[PDB]
């Protein structure tokens, strides 16, 4: 478990490490937005 | 040129952009490892071993002696919170670089400065920035030397008592003993570098690896590449990328086998044991049970002539019969007091055995390294109930995947880059068809 | 729940996309 | 002339009783108190002419003797066969689950 | 006109009849040992002790098989992965006992067929083509490797790597499916569907080709005669061939483009069975296929089964008779 | 079927006296069972001594007999041999030894009655498959 | 055996040297197009 | 008298690579 | 000085047994008021030779030597047992425990392989009367059991086998049994071999003692599907005796 005082932030530590994925996705977005050019 | 799917290929010579397209996926790294260590904190529970609890990196943490005392117990868990945020944090900046880097810095490096602009082909350039980062990783190696000598040292399973934290005060430094490694066969009883088996040899290599690597950027930072060199290699971006890939495969697949063989520096306290110790702990934990009983397992003779537990290997040693006669070369903490100059001693095994001893098997042969892609613990035909999947099977999979991929990735590059050196990396030219100006074979 | 956290995130991205192409920015 | 020895043997009261001769070592779990100790020591010491021998074990406390006495009529004896007690096999025969 | 020189352009010459080069230079050799060793072992070696238990496998046609059952033995599991050359053996009497040849071949025969892969490389550069047909091969060569390198290197033996022989090759199939479940394993699915797709693929170019062969000859001659080798212009109607397909399905689940095609047909198998070949090389480390067994109980929390429960009773009668002799211990952990 | 109050009636003695699970507890403990015992016990076999089940007529003829609720609480704090006549704490799972087996050192006196009751209740259930092994499944 | 041994050994470098030097005696050149 | 057979067929394969090999009928250009 | 495990692994001498000087040519008194044991008995094989069948009329043939296949897994090592002193100053050495078998299989000229349980199981070896002294000219000579080879689980090819497996030829459904009952029915043998323990080298001192040995036992015998062969084995002992 964390230390007590960041207790708060657990449910954000359960999500932090698929974050790297969205940048994956979010190149497609990009591209998609431009038209796959 | 390129097309959206080949998209980063558009960077080859734009050092600017592809400054800030390396530096943003640095962070992505930092990021990955500031973020899993604090998932895998969140959900940490000290009363359960680190791998009934599918943790890679904390076992990590824990092996440079943060964290841990005797036997493994984790006593305090603030180190661990302390990299997992350091290096979240950290990933803040690499990644406000990066995208600077990227979007708004410029462009290309060598109208700002001479010093971090290059050209692929400037084969004094491209040495130097190798001797850079080669300097930096020569540090990186005697950091750990640091940490084992002068901040704590390292949590050592083969210390008597069980596995605890040790000052490392005499590493090797004699180079028959590490140079010895690298000429060990790879094969069975040998095992190449994979069988270091001790922390004195772990950190006299270091040393050893940091001084070469120092000494080697000196070198390529002043010096140009020799002719023979210039007349062997392609050098191009892509040519360079082709050869790292080629190295990054090797060392996956070295990874792949030093996580699945090696109980020292992944030692089976954090990893669990390794299919060769689960599967030895099985035949002792038997042999234990059945000598109880009053069995003598010395003259025991199985079905097939062999002995029932004891047997003799190749040459001679006495050794665990049944299946596991294939893993005789395993040794671990647990089962080397067992040990006489012939192999496993009779008048120690009837007589010496501990109740430690009898523990330890029976965790590691009901924790061997075998389940189910759902994470159902055991062999394939066992029954939903036990939540498990040993560490070094996630581990190994994992990079032995990658590195596999990495030699794909080399072959692909490596052939393309010679083509594009070459001048036919598009296609053949129709008006100057080579083989159409050779002669026939028949 | 842990889904406010992930979709306040998960939204981040496409977001920065769209006012980029609102504002006719380099995309 | 031909005959299995062991299909033999399911034909007489090991078929039916705790051989003390030639029984494995886990049959002795069926009756509460023969298992481990009495089992260990009733093994170690076969072969047994009489059921009733078991009782001259050296070092029976009164409560071990209390308990053979009880569970002396699901023991019987039959001649000692070879290929049931090598191997080791009264401590392992090989069978688990 | 160096004598080394001389000797290097007849190496790399691309007038010899059957390209050399330098990955040929070791190709060649190891090849040669591996096939000679293999042929002499099937038709002669004795029995080979590969479970390490004295009990010895008869592999060659001399001591009483035939094709289908012969095989090269793999190598005594009282090895290990110990490296076995001749010259590690007392005799070669004791070599052949203990399965010293497959290791012979095996060895030799990856060295050689990953020289194989690089010779393929090396003649595309010399003939100015583009480099990665030895990209394609590398599908086939990974599988090699999974079943006689990497599967024994983490079930601790080259006893449990792959018979060189046709029965030998079933009893592989079978031993692994009881023990790592490789049928419901996403890997193995995706190499039948690249193998499946495959074979689908090789038939659909196939038939669309020659469904639109331009007419060329009469009807007494093959069309085969329609084409030359090496004329310009192409011996079928692409349009007419994209007209039918298109029609057959919908339009824009038909190619007009012939390399996006072609490509396409490259990448499909090619893929399929890299994850084939990475799915025997992960279950090696024994990260196994999809377990279900009692994953569906009812309200009171009786057992009631599925599908893959019927495949475990399936997969426990292989586990209960592999090897029948060679188990001690309950839990075969390797 | 269901889990009717029936079922999760177990014997709490040897003198008799009976007592009823709720389906919580019964619940909680085949939770418990898996954190601290599968490893070990799956399906009520003992992978690392087979000879010896979780089945209710073997633990009926344990001495001290182990059939019920407190035979089996006593058992989870000072487990014995099979006749009574050694204490094993020092290689088995126990209260009085949670200094070498952690998982045991946050399991309260309610967590023991609700592990002891799903050992109980399960064969119930399960019927041969409780302690059948392999040939079951 | 040990004659045998060294037999392998000496061939084994043999071709090893062979297979070094060949692709460090100017590989790249040797190519239809562009030699340098 | 099925050893003999079995290597007599595969023998022939052999030689039949040769021929197929060295032996066929050469492509020739347009 | 002795050896670590590192220093013996994978050379071999793990399957040899301790050796004494050339000059320990000593001896050890024997007092009959005290009690003696064996702490280690060390066989190691040298020579495996099998006689050869005659087939003619009265021709006897003689003992041929092989080759073993099975590498260095033959030596019996860690035997211990009661040393008696009789009535009329004879040592009897009773063996109780060790790992007293090993498999070996040896390859006759032609390619036959005669698998055999080298095996000493229930040694009872007596010298000759009045000792007093284990010196240089001592002789031991007993007699040992030999059980099968394969004990009674042991599935053949086909999954016969005598505590486990198929009790016929399930492949031949409506084949005639007469002819396969000594392939479907598997008896278990118990035979004896004889021994001889020659002493050479004693070192007085120590009660360590070296030499040389003789065994003549049986070969497998497939559990009754063939006759046995008859089995010569040489080699050289050491054992280890203290004050019990
Ligand atoms: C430049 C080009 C280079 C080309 C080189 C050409 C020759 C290469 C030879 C490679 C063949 C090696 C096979 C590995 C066999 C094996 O036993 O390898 C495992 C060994 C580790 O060996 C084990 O090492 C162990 C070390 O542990 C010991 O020590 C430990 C210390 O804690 C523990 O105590 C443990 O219990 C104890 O046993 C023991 O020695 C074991 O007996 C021994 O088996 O790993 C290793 O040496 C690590 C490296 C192995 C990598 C090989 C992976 C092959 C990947 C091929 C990729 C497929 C290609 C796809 C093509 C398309
Ligand atoms: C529409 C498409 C959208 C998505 C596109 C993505 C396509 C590919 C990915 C498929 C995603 C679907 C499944 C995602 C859910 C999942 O997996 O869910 C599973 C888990 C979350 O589930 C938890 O899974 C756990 C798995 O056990 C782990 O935890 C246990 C309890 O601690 C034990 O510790 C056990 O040993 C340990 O393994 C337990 O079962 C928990 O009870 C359960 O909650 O997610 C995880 O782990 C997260 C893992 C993601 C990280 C990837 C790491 C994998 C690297 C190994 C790969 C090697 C390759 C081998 C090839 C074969
Ligand atoms: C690790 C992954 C990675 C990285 C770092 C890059 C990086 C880059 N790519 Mg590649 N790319 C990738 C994956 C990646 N790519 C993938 C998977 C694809 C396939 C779809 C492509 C396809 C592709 C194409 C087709 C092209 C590039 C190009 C580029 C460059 C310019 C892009 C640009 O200006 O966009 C501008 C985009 C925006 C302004 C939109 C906003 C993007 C921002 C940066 C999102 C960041 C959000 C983040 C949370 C910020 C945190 C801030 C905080 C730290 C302060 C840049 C160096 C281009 C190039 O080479 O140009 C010469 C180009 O043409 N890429
Ligand atoms: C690259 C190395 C690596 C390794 C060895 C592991 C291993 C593990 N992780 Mg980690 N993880 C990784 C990368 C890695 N992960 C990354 C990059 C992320 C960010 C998404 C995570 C995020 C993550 C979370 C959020 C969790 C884990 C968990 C776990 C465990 C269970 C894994 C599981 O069931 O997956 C199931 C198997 C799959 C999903 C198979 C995917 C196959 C892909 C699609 C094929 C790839 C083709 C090519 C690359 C295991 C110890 C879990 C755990 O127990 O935590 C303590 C957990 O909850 N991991
Ligand atoms: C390897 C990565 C890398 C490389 C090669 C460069 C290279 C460059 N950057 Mg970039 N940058 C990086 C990372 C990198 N940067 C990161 C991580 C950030 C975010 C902090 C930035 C943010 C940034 C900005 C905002 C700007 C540049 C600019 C520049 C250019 C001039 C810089 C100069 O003269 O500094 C001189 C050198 C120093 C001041 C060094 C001071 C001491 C340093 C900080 C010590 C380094 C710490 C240590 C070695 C490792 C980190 C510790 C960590 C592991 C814990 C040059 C091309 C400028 C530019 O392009 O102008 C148009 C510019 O405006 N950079
Ligand atoms: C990231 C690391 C790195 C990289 C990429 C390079 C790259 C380069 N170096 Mg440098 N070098 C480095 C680190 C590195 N070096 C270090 C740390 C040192 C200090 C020891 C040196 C010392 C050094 C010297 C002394 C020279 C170079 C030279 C060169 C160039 C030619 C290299 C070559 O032909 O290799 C190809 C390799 C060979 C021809 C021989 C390989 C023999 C190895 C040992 C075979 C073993 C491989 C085996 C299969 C795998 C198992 C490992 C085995 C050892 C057990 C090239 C630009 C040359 C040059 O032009 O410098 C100006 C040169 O003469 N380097
Ligand atoms: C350090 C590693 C590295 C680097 C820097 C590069 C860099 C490059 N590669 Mg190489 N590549 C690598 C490794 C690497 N590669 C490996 C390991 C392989 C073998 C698989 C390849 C195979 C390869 C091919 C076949 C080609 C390149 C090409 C290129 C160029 C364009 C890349 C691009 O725009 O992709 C854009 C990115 C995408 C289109 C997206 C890729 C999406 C991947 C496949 C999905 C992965 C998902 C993962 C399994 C997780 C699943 C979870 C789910 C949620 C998604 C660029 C120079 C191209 C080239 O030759 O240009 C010169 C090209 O055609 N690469
Ligand atoms: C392996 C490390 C085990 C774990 C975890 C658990 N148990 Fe166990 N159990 C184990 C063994 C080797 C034995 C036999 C002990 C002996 O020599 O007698 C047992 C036995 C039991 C019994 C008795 C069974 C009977 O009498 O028929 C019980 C009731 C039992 N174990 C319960 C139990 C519980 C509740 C556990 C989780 C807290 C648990 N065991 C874990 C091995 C292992
Ligand atoms: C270029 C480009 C790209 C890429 C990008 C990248 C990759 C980036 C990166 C970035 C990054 C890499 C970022 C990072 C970030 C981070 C951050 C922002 C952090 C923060 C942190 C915090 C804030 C924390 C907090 C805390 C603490 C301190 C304690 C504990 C708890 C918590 C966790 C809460 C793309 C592909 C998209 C597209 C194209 C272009
Ligand atoms: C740390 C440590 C250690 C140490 C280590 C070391 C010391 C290492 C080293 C290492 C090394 C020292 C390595 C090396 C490498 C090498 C390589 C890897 C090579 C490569 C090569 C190549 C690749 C080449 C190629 C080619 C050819 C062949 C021909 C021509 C062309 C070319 C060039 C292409 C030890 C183990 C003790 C312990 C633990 C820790
Ligand atoms: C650490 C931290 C942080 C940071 C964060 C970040 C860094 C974020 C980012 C984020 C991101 C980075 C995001 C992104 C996302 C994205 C997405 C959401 C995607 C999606 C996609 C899709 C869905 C796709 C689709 C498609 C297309 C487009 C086309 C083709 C087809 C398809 C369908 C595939 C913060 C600040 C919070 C604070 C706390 C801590
Ligand atoms: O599957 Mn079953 O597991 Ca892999 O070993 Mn243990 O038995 Mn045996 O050697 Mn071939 O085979
Ligand atoms: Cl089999
Ligand atoms: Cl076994
Ligand atoms: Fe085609």
């Amino acid at each position: 478990k964390l230390p007590e005082a960041y207790a708060i932030f657990d449910p954000l530590v359960d999500v932090l490490p698929v974050i790297p994925v969205l940048f994956l996705a979010l190149a497609f977005v990009w591209q998609a937005a431009v038209g796959f050019r | 040129g390129f097309a959206w799917w080949a998209g980063n290929a558009r960077l080859i010579n734009l050092s600017g952009k592809l400054l800030g397209a390396h530096v943003a996926h640095a962070g992505l790294i930092v990021f990955w490892a500031g973020a899993m260590t604090l998932f895998e904190l969140a959900h940490f529970i000290p009363e359960k071993p680190m791998y009934e609890q599918g943790l890679i990196l904390i076992p990590h943490i824990a092996t440079l002696g943060w964290g841990v005392g005797p036997g493994g117990e984790v006593v305090d868990t603030f180190p661990f919170f302390v990299v997992g945020v350091v290096h979240l944090i950290s990933s803040a900046v690499l990644g406000f670089g990066g995208v600077y880097h990227a979007i708004r810095g410029p462009e290309t490096l060598e109208e700002y400065s001479s010093f971090f602009g290059y050209d692929w082909k400037d084969k004094n350039k491209m040495t130097t920035i190798l001797g850079f980062h080669l300097i930096v990783l020569g540090i990186g190696a005697l950091l750990l030397v640091a940490k084992a000598m002068f901040f704590g040292g390292l949590y050592d399973t083969w210390a008597p008592g069980g596995g605890d934290v040790r000052v490392i005060t005499n590493p090797t430094l004699d180079p028959r003993v590490i140079f010895g490694y690298l000429l060990k066969s790879p094969f069975g009883g040998e095992g190449w570098i994979v069988s270091v088996n001790n922390l004195e040899d772990v950190v006299g290599g270091h040393i050893w690896i940091g001084l070469i690597c120092i000494a080697g950027g000196i070198w390529h930072i002043l010096t140009t590449p020799f002719g023979w060199a210039r007349r062997a290699f392609i050098w191009s971006g892509e040519a360079y990328l082709s050869y790292s890939l080629g190295a990054l495969s090797m060392m996956g697949f070295i990874a792949t086998c030093f996580v699945w063989f090696n109980n020292t520096v992944y030692p089976s306290e954090f990893y669990g044991p390794t299919g060769p110790e689960a599967s030895q702990a099985q035949a002792m934990t038997f042999l234990i049970r059945d000598q109880k009983l009053g069995a003598n397992v010395g003259s025991a003779q199985g079905p097939t002539g062999l002995g029932k537990y004891l047997m003799r290997s190749p040459t001679g040693e006495i050794i665990f019969g049944g299946e596991t006669m294939r893993f005789w070369d395993f040794r671990g903490p647990w089962l080397e007091p067992l040990r006489g100059p012939n192999g496993l001693d009779l008048n120690k095994i009837k007589n010496d055995i501990q109740p430690w001893q009898e523990r330890r098997a029976a965790e590691y042969m009901t924790h061997a390294p075998l389940g189910s892609l759902n994470s159902v613990g055991g062999v394939a035909t066992e029954i939903n109930s036990v939540n498990f999947v040993s560490p070094r099977s996630w581990l190994a999979t994992s990079h032995f995947v990658l590195a596999f991929f990495f030699l794909v990735g080399h072959l692909w590059h490596a052939g393309r880059a010679r083509a594009a050196a070459a001048g036919f990396e598009k296609g053949i030219d129709r008006e100057s068809e080579p083989v159409l100006s050779m002669p026939s074979l028949d | 729940a842990q889904l406010t956290m992930i979709a306040m995130i998960g939204i981040a991205g496409p977001m920065i996309i769209f006012l980029l192409a609102v504002r006719r920015g380099n995309l | 002339e031909l005959v299995n020895v062991v299909d033999e043997k399911l034909g007489t009261a090991y078929g039916e009783k705790i051989d003390l001769n030639n029984t494995n070592i886990a049959a002795f779990i069926q009756y509460r108190g023969l298992y481990p100790t009495l089992a260990k020591l009733i093994v170690k010491n076969a072969p047994y002419e009489s059921v009733e021998d078991v009782l001259n074990i050296p070092g029976l406390t009164e409560r071990q003797k209390q308990i053979l006495r009880e569970n002396l009529e699901h023991f019987t004896v039959t001649e000692v066969e070879t290929a049931l007690v090598e191997g080791g096999d009264r401590y392992n025969n090989g069978l688990y689950k | 006109a160096n004598l080394w020189e001389r000797f290097c352009n007849w190496v790399t010459s691309t007038d010899n009849r059957l390209y050399v080069g330098w990955f040929g230079v070791i190709m060649i050799p190891t090849l040669l040992a591996a096939t000679i060793c293999f042929v002499i072992a099937f038709i002669a070696a004795p029995p080979v002790d590969i479970d390490g238990i004295r009990e010895p496998v008869s592999g060659s046609l001399l001591y009483g098989n035939n094709i289908i059952t012969g095989a090269v033995v793999p190598s005594s599991n009282a090895i290990g992965l110990h490296f076995y050359p001749i010259w590690e053996a007392a005799s070669l009497d004791e070599w052949l006992y203990n399965g010293g040849p497959y290791q012979l071949i095996i060895f030799h025969f990856l060295l050689g067929a990953s020289c194989y892969m690089g010779r393929q490389w090396e003649l595309s550069y010399r003939l100015g083509m583009r480099p990665w047909i030895c990209v394609a091969y590398s599908a086939p060569l990974a599988s090699a490797f999974a079943v006689f390198l990497i599967y024994p290197i983490g079930q601790g033996s080259f006893s449990d790597g792959m018979p060189l022989g046709i029965s030998g090759t079933f009893n592989f199939m079978i031993v692994f499916q009881a023990e790592h479940n490789i049928l419901m394993h996403p890997f193995h699915q995706l190499g039948v569907a690249g193998v499946f797709g495959g074979a689908l693929f090789c038939a659909m170019h196939g038939s669309l080709v020659t469904s639109s062969l331009i007419r060329e000859t009469t009807e007494t001659e093959s069309a085969n005669y329609g084409y030359k080798f090496g004329q310009e212009e192409e011996t079928y109607n692409i349009v007419a061939a994209h007209g039918y397909f298109g029609r057959l399905i919908f339009q824009y689940a038909s190619f007009n483009n012939s390399r996006s095609l072609h490509f396409f047909l490259a990448a499909w198998p090619v893929v399929g069975v890299w994850f084939t070949a990475l799915g025997i090389s992960t279950m090696a480390f024994n990260l196994n296929g999809f377990n279900f067994n009692h994953s569906v109980i009812d309200a009171k929390g009786n057992v009631i089964n599925t599908w893959a429960d019927i495949i475990n009773r399936a997969n426990l009668g292989m586990e209960v008779m592999h090897e029948r002799n060679a188990h001690n211990f309950p839990l075969d952990l390797a | 079927a269901e889990l009717t109050p029936e079922v999760l009636t177990v014997p709490l003695n040897s003198e008799g006296k009976t007592i009823t699970l709720t389906e919580k507890q019964y619940l909680e403990g085949k939770r418990l069972f898996q954190y601290a015992c599968a490893s070990c016990h799956v399906g009520g076999i003992t992978k690392t001594n087979p000879s010896l089940d979780l089945r209710t007529e073997t633990l009926a003829l344990a001495t001290p007999p182990r059939d019920n609720i407190e035979g089996l609480v006593d058992y989870m704090k000072n487990p014995t041999t099979y006749d009574g006549e050694q204490e094993i704490a020092e290689v088995h799972p126990s209260l009085r030894s949670a200094d070498i087996f952690p998982k045991m050192r946050n399991l309260t006196e309610k967590d023991l009655v609700a592990i002891a009751g799903h050992i109980l209740v399960e064969p119930k259930i399960l019927g041969d498959k409780w302690g059948g092994g392999k040939v079951y499944y | 055996m040990e004659t045998l041994k060294i037999t392998v050994y000496i061939v084994v470098t043999f071709f090893v040297l062979l297979f070094v030097f060949g692709f460090l005696s100017g590989d790249p050149a040797r190519n239809p197009k562009r030699k340098d | 008298m099925e050893t003999i057979t079995y290597v007599f067929i595969f023998a022939c394969i052999i030689a039949l690579f040769f021929f197929a090999i060295f032996f066929r009928e050469p492509p020739r250009i347009t | 000085q002795t050896l670590t495990y590192d220093d013996i692994v994978g050379t071999g001498l793990a399957n040899k047994c301790p050796t004494l000087d050339d000059t320990a040519r000593g001896a050890y008194p024997i007092d009959s008021s005290q009690t003696y044991r064996i702490a280690r008995l060390c066989l190691q094989p040298t020579t495996f030779l099998v006689k050869e069948e005659p087939k003619n009329k009265r021709q006897e043939a003689e003992f041929v030597p092989t080759k073993l296949v099975t590498r260095e897994t033959t030596s019996l090592d860690q035997i211990q047992g009661e040393l008696k002193v009789n009535s009329d100053g004879s040592l009897t050495f009773v063996e109780e425990d060790g790992i007293d078998f090993q498999p070996v299989t040896v390859q006759m000229a032609g390619g036959e392989r005669i698998p055999l349980l080298f095996t000493v199981k229930n040694l009872v070896a007596s010298t000759q009367p009045n000792v007093t002294s284990i010196t240089t000219s001592t002789d031991f000579k007993g007699e040992f059991n030999v059980p099968s080879y394969r004990t009674a689980n042991f599935l053949d090819p086909k999954g016969r086998g005598l505590a486990s497996g198929y009790d016929s030829a399930i492949a031949l459904p409506q084949a005639k049994e007469e002819e396969l009952a000594r392939a479907n029915v598997k008896r278990f043998s118990l035979t004896k071999g004889q021994i001889s323990l020659n002493v050479a080298k004693v070192d007085g001192r120590t009660g360590e003692i070296a030499g040389t040995f003789e065994s003549e036992q049986l070969s497998d015998d497939d559990m009754g599907a063939h006759e046995p062969h008859e089995v010569k084995i040489q080699g050289v002992f050491y054992a280890s005796i203290e004050p019990a």
